[PDB]
């Protein structure tokens, strides 16, 4: 069996243009577990993302949490780059704040 | 014999036969509650009474093992209690009594062993003095179960006896508590040293242990001849491998018998055992365990003869190479009262390899001519160690002292657990304590034989959940130059360090309702963590680390709202700290 | 409340990678991370600095690296080029008076095919695959009584000592802060996004009100910040230019009532 991952982005703290915060990529319900996930700022790769341990659910199915520490701007775009056997294509969701 | 619980039985007597068929019970079943023992141990008990009256009564040829693992495995079979003990349970003897031997746990999940008030304890005694001393060799067995049955009846002896005394005292809090404290210090190092003493036997083998023997009882026994000494040093082996094997009753019985014979032979022996032979068992054998060293025969001629100017040292060594060590540790330790005994072994040691090598050189008398110049250096190696420790200890303070020793721990095994490495810390720290107030003679001696006790504790519970194969190798190397090794580790660079992160970061307010010694417990927690992230780091790097660290739980603890500056001031200790060691 | 290991061994690891991984749980904080890289089982969060004994996690270590090795010999008893994943979870929770009832279920590939039995002490399963892992485990000295003890002994020991020693941990409670959010969503309408982060425990109810009264639940995500604390959000498409009369109300346990949430 084959399950295709489910993406999240999501700040820690409730967004503020200057003030520092962490940026988050949650991606869920994948099988199997080998899942390539990179953040971008105005479209280029992250250097240094950190990423949580890949555990599993109770339906079997895995996650993954990918973070990097960022501030906030009216100007900066972020974005989570995700790819894996189930996806025909890597699939790019953009950081849209509070929401 | 045909009935060896009945043999047993009428050797040691009923007091002591209960005595230590609960300390039996307790050092294999460690978890199991106090009246489960006592009620196992009657039983027993009522069964040796029978096989005494008649020797053909049935199951009165059983070993003692049989029945001993008959009974403990009435409760031993419940795994939820009893964990991996269930397991044995599960099969015969004479694997099973096999199995029980591998499961003693030398770090019981035991709660530590507060006092009651001392009213309490008085009133108790009163009330019921048989059960309030079966529970303090329950309690004691079952914290150290290798620690030496015989003696531990001693132990009990000395704990009536404070009871016996104090209990009504003007100030029974004042004439009690500082017997207690002795009894509590004593029965750890005790513990402590048999714990040693058994890891020789098991580990590095009988000649380990007789070679220690022979040493410290050369010292004690200087006046003795080799053959008196040998003799001794065989029954006393003989005594500890059936005590270290958990085969307490013949330890016992075998014990007594040598100081029985100890004191029939005092004239082959020492002029200092007349009174300690006058007293009963327990003291008794107690008293020749500790007895001062007799004075040294006069005039005593060099070890260069016998050692390294006779002609027959390598036929002599090549015949009976363990013997003949054992007459050079004999004529060396008596001469050298004041040594460790562990310093003896190492040059003993250093001894057996010069003539193993050059007893195949084509000239072995050159050789080997040199071989004491080879000793001195190895005394001063580790009097100067000692010396520069003890200065350190005298200008830090105990708690910096641990501080500065669990750096230096955590850097040469970073894959222990903080939680471990603070522990092997304070228990090295103590060396200060213990030993560096001595005289400057007594401190080296004091010193190394406190600390190849330290280690082996740390290499016994090693060898059951490893983590650093270089604590392994020098765990199983070389037992006499266990502290050596362990002193030559440097940093590993094999370990790849914890990388920081401020995300994962979480660090709660509850530091503040702690008091200041356990308030100190966290700050060697963020110590060993520091070194965990950078094995290579500096003390002044750790300094500021530090003090980044006592800063943000001082700011945080006085703050109006205490875990909103907890939260909020995590990231900022982070980075600060990752700074402060350089990334 | 309950601590569960979540266990996973793929025979086919990307390189760089672990091929066995183990995160361990205290209800829904991470307690423990384990992986055959690095080899060390390890406190994560707030657990390194817990109040615990000497050898603690050593002995976690010690009883992962022989699951380890079991987890890689199922491959073996399967044969073959798969590639395959196996996952186990075990561990207990803790039951009416000094009791515990275990867990000890596993998956191949993704769905679940083996379990432990307690009573008898066996792997069992009925695929083929089932038993084919189940009787190679079987055959190895001590493999099922090492399970029985980690089940039935070493874990309700370890719940039960770390809900005495990290309390605190267990019951932190931290408010969710709230934002709600309009942005146009098609042509006549918009989302509303009512959002909640950072909070801890992870129950939380989001609920939209229209003046006062009911509009709906909303439909909502969830996810986990890199400390364990939580986020939540849920969305409900209103008519645009009718925004304004909509509001957010989010119940949980760190607050001391419910609290509104008004657009920003």
């Amino acid at each position: 069996i084959q399950r295709t991952p489910k993406i999240q982005v999501y700040s820690r703290h409730p967004a503020e243009n200057g003030k520092s915060n962490f940026l988050n990529c949650y991606v869920s319900g994948f099988h199997p577990s080998d899942i390539e996930v990179d953040l971008l700022k105005n479209g280029e790769r992250i250097e240094k993302v950190e990423h949580s341990d890949l555990s599993f659910s109770k339906d079997w199915s895995f996650y993954l949490l990918y973070y990097t520490e960022f501030t906030p701007t009216e100007k900066d775009e972020y974005a989570c780059r995700v790819n894996h056997v189930t996806l025909s294509q890597p699939k790019i969701v953009k950081w849209d704040r509070d929401m | 014999h045909k009935s060896e619980v009945a043999h047993r039985f009428k050797d040691l007597g009923e007091e002591n036969f209960k005595a230590l068929v609960l300390i039996a019970f307790a050092q294999y079943l460690q978890q199991c509650p106090f009246e489960d023992h006592v009620k196992l141990v009657n039983e027993v008990t009522e069964f040796a009474k029978t096989c005494v009256a008649d020797e053909s009564a049935e199951n009165c040829d059983k070993s003692l093992h049989t029945l001993f693992g008959d009974k403990l495995c009435t409760v031993a079979t419940l795994r939820e209690t009893y964990g991996e003990m269930a397991d044995c349970c599960a099969k015969q003897e004479p694997e099973r009594n096999e199995c029980f031997l591998q499961h003693k746990d030398d770090n019981p999940n035991l709660p530590r062993l507060v006092r009651p008030e001392v009213d309490v304890m008085c009133t108790a005694f009163h009330d019921n003095e048989e059960t309030f001393l079966k529970k303090y060799l329950y309690e004691i067995a079952r914290r150290h179960p290798y620690f030496y049955a015989p003696e531990l009846l001693f132990f009990a002896k000395r704990y009536k006896a404070a009871f016996t005394e104090c209990c009504q005292a003007a100030d029974k809090a004042a004439c009690l508590l500082p017997k207690l404290d002795e009894l509590r210090d004593e029965g750890k190092a005790s513990s402590a040293k048999q714990r040693l003493k058994c890891a020789s036997l098991q580990k590095f083998g009988e000649r380990a242990f007789k070679a220690w023997a022979v040493a410290r009882l050369s010292q004690r026994f200087p006046k003795a001849e080799f053959a008196e000494v040998s003799k001794l040093v065989t029954d006393l082996t003989k005594v500890h491998t059936e005590c270290c094997h958990g085969d307490l009753l013949e330890c016992a019985d075998d014990r007594a018998d040598l100081a029985k014979y100890i004191c029939e032979n005092q004239d082959s022996i020492s002029s200092k055992l007349k009174e300690c032979c006058e007293k009963p068992l327990l003291e008794k054998s107690h008293c020749i365990a500790e007895v001062e060293n007799d004075e040294m025969p006069a005039d005593l001629p060099s070890l260069a003869a016998d050692f390294v100017e006779s002609k027959d040292v390598c036929k002599n060594y090549a015949e009976a190479k363990d013997v003949f060590l054992g007459m050079f540790l004999y004529e060396y330790a008596r001469r050298h009262p004041d040594y460790s005994v562990v310093l003896l072994l190492r040059l003993a040691k250093t001894y057996e390899t010069t003539l193993e090598k050059c007893c195949a050189a084509a000239d072995p008398h050159e050789c080997y001519a040199k071989v004491f110049d080879e000793f001195k250096p190895l005394v001063e190696e580790p009097q100067n160690l000692i010396k520069q420790n003890c200065e350190l200890f005298e200008q830090l303070g105990e708690y910096k002292f641990q501080n500065a020793l669990l750096v230096r721990y955590t850097k040469k095994v970073p894959q222990m657990s903080a939680p471990t490495l603070v522990e092997v810390s304070r228990n090295l720290g103590k060396v200060g304590s213990k030993c560096c107030k001595h005289p400057e003679a007594k401190r080296m001696p004091c010193a190394e034989d406190y600390l190849s006790v330290v280690l082996n504790q740390l290499c016994v519970l090693h060898e059951k959940t490893p983590v650093s194969d270089r604590v392994t190798k020098c765990c199983t190397e070389s037992l006499v130059n266990r502290r050596p090794c362990f002193s030559a580790l440097e940093v590993d660079e094999t370990y790849v360090p914890k990388e920081f992160n401020a995300g994962t970061f979480t660090f709660h307010a509850d530091i503040c309702t702690l008091s200041e010694k356990e308030r100190q417990i966290k700050k060697q927690t963020a110590l060993v963590e520091l070194v965990k992230h950078k094995p290579k780091a500096t003390k002044e790097q750790l300094k500021a680390a530090m003090d980044d660290f006592a800063a943000f739980v001082e700011k945080c603890c006085k703050a109006d709202d205490k875990e909103t500056c907890f939260a909020e001031e995590g990231k900022k200790l982070v980075a600060a700290s990752q700074a402060a060691l350089g990334l | 409340l309950s601590l569960l290991y979540h266990l996973t061994a793929v025979s086919s690891p990307a390189p760089g990678t672990p091929a066995f991984w183990v995160s361990g749980w205290l209800g829904p904080q991470q307690y423990l991370s384990y992986n055959s890289l690095r080899g060390e089982a390890e406190p994560c969060g707030a657990w390194v600095w817990e109040n615990q004994v000497s050898w603690y996690w050593e002995k976690e270590t010690t009883d992962l690296r022989i699951k380890e090795k079991l987890f890689l010999e199922a491959f073996k008893a399967l044969g073959g080029k798969g590639p395959y994943t196996l996952q186990g979870l075990l561990g207990c929770e803790l039951g009416p008076d000094n009791t515990s009832v275990p867990t000890a279920k596993f998956a191949l590939n993704g769905e679940e095919f083996m379990n432990f039995d307690l009573k008898q002490g066996t792997w069992g399963g009925d695929w083929p695959e089932a038993l084919a892992i189940s009787q190679r485990w079987q055959q190895q000295d001590k493999a099922a009584n090492k399970e029985l003890t980690f089940l039935l002994f070493s874990c309700p020991h370890r719940l039960r000592e770390h809900l005495e020693r990290g309390r605190g941990n267990l019951e932190w409670k931290e408010p969710p802060s709230m934002r709600l959010k309009a942005r146009p969503s098609s042509p006549g309408f918009s989302v509303l996004t009512c959002s909640a982060f950072s909070f801890y425990p992870p129950e939380l109810q989001l609920r939209f009100l229209r003046n006062g009264l009911a509009a709906g639940t909303g439909q909502g995500d969830f996810g986990p910040n890199s400390d364990g604390s939580f986020h939540a959000s849920s969305s409900l498409t209103v008519k645009s230019g009718d925004e304004h009369h909509y509001c957010c109300i989010v119940q949980h346990a760190g607050l001391a009532q419910p609290l509104r949430v008004e657009l920003e």
